[PDB]
């Protein structure tokens, strides 16, 4: 019946190729993306978009358009955000999808109702005469919406911008099998063959759901959290990191997700802080979206005064992990020009 | 060891999962913890 799991497997397969690309920018840096943050902002868009250029858009997301009607893929989406944003008793997880229009805009009433409709979306009008007050005014609702995870979303906002697409995630959810912080000890952390890092690292010794996979040349580590959220940790062995990363595949997940076969082991895992902080412009260029950010950019769903084109796609997002659970935070900022 | 022991004390990936649609809330790679 559902419609979610009519398009969770096209995410998961986007997100993973979206990761190479990050991978194969830099081996040395840290990464952590919001795979739906960025995916529902492009899809949002591409309600205003028509032909060559919405067609990258959605086939970029890896949808199949023959296989799969249009209409079917917003309707899942529709689904999507609906049940993210549901009262989880013990975790907390939100959504939220925003435009941010001039004044001066008249826009095609149509899409504007779909956007509304289907992706929940809030419409604000405001005054991109007055950059700092509108910069001001779009970075309050990714913090009011954050709850303080995402400050400084939009650095630079341009002075002719004509709308903002703005869409916002945020997580805070405990472990169901916590770890007890007065085990939590100083270690010693190997990033690259002669760097060494000192982390204070989270130890137990217990009946977990781990295993290890020939394939993946790794160890998978599942973390329930309380609640309708799974953490997945995978440890690739000496020299198969590489491997690891190309091995990824939806259904592999799966798999893993129906295994609940607990061993017993000694684990010890870091305490996290870390952040991604990207221009996503360069690599979803090599995922195949080039029009909308180009000249050849079809808007006329958004508006007809003007041809609009995309000229930034800034998305940020922040990981926490301690003993007691994870708080992690996304937003992507899409801003639209005249030519 | 026995249990035996698993030290994630070097470059793993993770990612989060909402379990009701299995849709991947976030996707990380940790190379350096100290690196924000
Ligand atoms: C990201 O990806 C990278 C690969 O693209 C990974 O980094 C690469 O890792 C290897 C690890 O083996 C490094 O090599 C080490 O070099 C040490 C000696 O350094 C001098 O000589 C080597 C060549 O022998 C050279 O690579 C160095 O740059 C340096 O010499 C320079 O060489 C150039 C070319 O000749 C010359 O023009 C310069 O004048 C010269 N000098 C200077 C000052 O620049 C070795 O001692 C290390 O040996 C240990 O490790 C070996 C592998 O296990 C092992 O067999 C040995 O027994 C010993 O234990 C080692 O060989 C590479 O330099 C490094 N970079 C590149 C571009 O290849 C990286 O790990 C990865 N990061 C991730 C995943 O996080
Ligand atoms: C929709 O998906 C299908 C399956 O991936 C695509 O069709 C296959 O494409 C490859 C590469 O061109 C061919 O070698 C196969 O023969 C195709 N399968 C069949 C049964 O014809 C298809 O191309 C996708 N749709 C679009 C419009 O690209
Ligand atoms: C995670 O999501 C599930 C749905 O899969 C939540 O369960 C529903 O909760 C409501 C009450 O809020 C019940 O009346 C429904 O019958 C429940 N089940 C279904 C299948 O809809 C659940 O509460 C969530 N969180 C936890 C901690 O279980």
């Amino acid at each position: 019946h559902p419609t979610f799991n009519k398009i969770t497997p096209n995410l998961a397969e986007f997100a993973f190729s979206l990761y190479r690309q990050l991978a194969h920018q830099s081996n040395s840096t840290n990464i952590f993306f919001s795979p739906v943050s960025i995916a529902t902002a492009f899809a949002m868009l591409s309600l205003g978009t028509k032909a060559d250029t919405h067609d990258e858009i959605l086939e970029g997301l890896n949808f199949n358009l023959t296989e799969i009607p249009e209409a079917q893929i917003h309707e899942g989406f529709q689904e999507l955000l609906r049940t993210l944003n549901q009262p989880d008793s013990q975790l907390q997880l939100t959504t939220g999808n925003g435009l941010f229009l001039s004044e001066g805009l008249k826009l095609v009433d149509k899409f504007l109702e779909d956007v509304k409709k289907l992706y929940h979306s809030e419409a604000f009008t405001v005054n991109f005469g007055d950059t700092e007050e509108a910069k001001k005014q779009i970075n309050d609702y990714v913090e009011k919406g954050t709850q303080g995870k995402i400050v400084d979303l939009v650095k630079e906002l341009d002075r002719d911008t004509v709308f903002a697409l703005v869409n916002y995630i945020f997580f805070k959810g405990k472990w169901e099998r916590p770890f007890e912080v007065k085990d939590t000890e100083e270690e010693d952390f190997h990033v690259d063959q002669v760097t060494t890092v000192k982390v204070p690292m989270m130890k137990r010794l217990g009946m977990f759901n781990i295993q290890h996979c020939k394939k993946l040349s790794s160890w998978v580590l599942l973390m329930k959290y309380l609640g309708n959220a799974t953490a997945i940790f995978f440890l690739p062995d000496e020299g198969k990191l590489q491997h690891l990363e190309n091995e990824l595949t939806h259904d592999i997940i799966t798999k893993f997700l129906e295994n609940e076969d607990r061993r017993s082991a000694s684990l010890h895992l870091p305490k996290l802080s870390i952040t991604g902080t990207y221009d996503l412009k360069s690599v979803l260029g090599q995922l195949g979206i080039t029009k909308v950010f180009s000249n050849g950019a079809d808007l006329s769903g958004v508006t007809e005064e003007a041809p609009l084109k995309l000229s930034k796609a800034v998305h940020k997002a922040v990981l926490t992990i301690d003993e007691k659970g994870t708080e992690a935070a996304g937003a992507m900022f899409l801003e639209a020009i005249p030519m | 060891s026995i249990p035996p022991e698993v030290k994630f004390n070097k470059p793993f990936v993770f990612l989060m999962i909402e379990q009701n649609t299995k849709s991947p809330l976030f996707m990380g790679k940790v190379v350096n913890p100290t690196q924000k």
